[PDB]
């Protein structure tokens, strides 16, 4: 069983950091120095620090070597005891499913909690159910 | 491969049978990597976007299913390695899942986030 390691990152780039990790190993897996590495983990819950799975200390640091996103926690590599390989995987309740009820974040009805009815399929808009607070042009000028 | 690698962040989705993490033109030009003789979502849109969704959570970067840890907790070792998810949400209609069966794919929840 291949052990975790715990490395420091970015804060904002987490996805950038996986997806520049998985060209670097399809960009050496094929010559003389390839990578060690099993999987590389980052949740989306998480911001500041991902997770990276080798057998040894010495492969994450041969592996590594090199990005200038992770030469900050270059220098330590914390290890991880064997029961939180599980709470890792765990998500707590994506998030966009239909005849919900979600918040706003800006906008005049700022944390009111509204309701949703349709999604659009582009990934542009959603439709949303709230009431007006408005005044009906009484009472501002 | 340079396939299964999502080229820009925008506009990717997971699918719900081997939870494929790509960007949408792959699935369209190319499809699911992991199963195209059963599903078929190379050379439209309609399939790629009625299987597969976009709500979905958890990046993994699979290189060595037949020796890992995560993989077989996923049930991902005998899959292609490349961008995978941990918690694909949702469920197939009552119009796919029928004839999978009878081909002898079991369609299995990969949903192992928790409710509540
Ligand atoms: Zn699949």
């Amino acid at each position: 069983d291949p052990n975790l390691w715990t490395v420091k990152c970015k804060i904002g780039e987490e996805r950038a950091t996986a997806i520049s990790l998985m060209r670097k190993f399809i960009a050496y897996q094929f010559t003389d120095t390839p990578l060690q590495i099993k999987s590389v983990v980052a949740p989306e819950h998480v911001k500041g620090y991902i997770y990276v799975e080798a057998y040894k200390q010495t492969h994450v640091k041969q592996a590594i070597e090199g990005v200038g996103n992770l030469r900050l926690g270059y220098w330590n590599q914390q290890m991880v005891p064997i029961k939180e390989m599980t709470d890792v995987l765990k998500v707590v309740k994506a998030n966009l499913k239909p005849k919900s009820w979600v918040r706003l974040k800006r906008g005049i009805y700022k944390d009111d909690i509204a309701q949703v009815d349709y999604v659009e399929p582009s990934q542009n808009t959603i439709s949303l159910k709230m009431i007006p607070r408005i005044d009906y042009d009484r009472i501002k000028a | 491969a340079l396939e299964t690698v999502p080229k820009d962040l925008r506009h990717l989705r997971a699918c719900l049978l081997c939870s494929l993490v790509k960007t949408i033109d792959q699935f369209e030009y190319d499809g699911c990597d992991n199963c195209d003789a059963y599903l078929q979502m190379k050379g439209n849109r309609e399939m790629v976007y009625d299987c597969t969704s976009s709500s979905f959570d958890g990046i993994i970067a699979m290189m060595s299913p037949e020796d890992s840890w995560v993989s077989k907790w996923q049930r991902v070792s005998n899959f292609k390695p490349g961008v995978y998810a941990v918690s694909v949400t949702g469920r197939l209609p009552q119009g796919i899942v029928r004839e999978l069966k009878s081909r002898g794919v079991a369609y299995k929840s990969r949903d192992t986030a928790i409710k509540t």
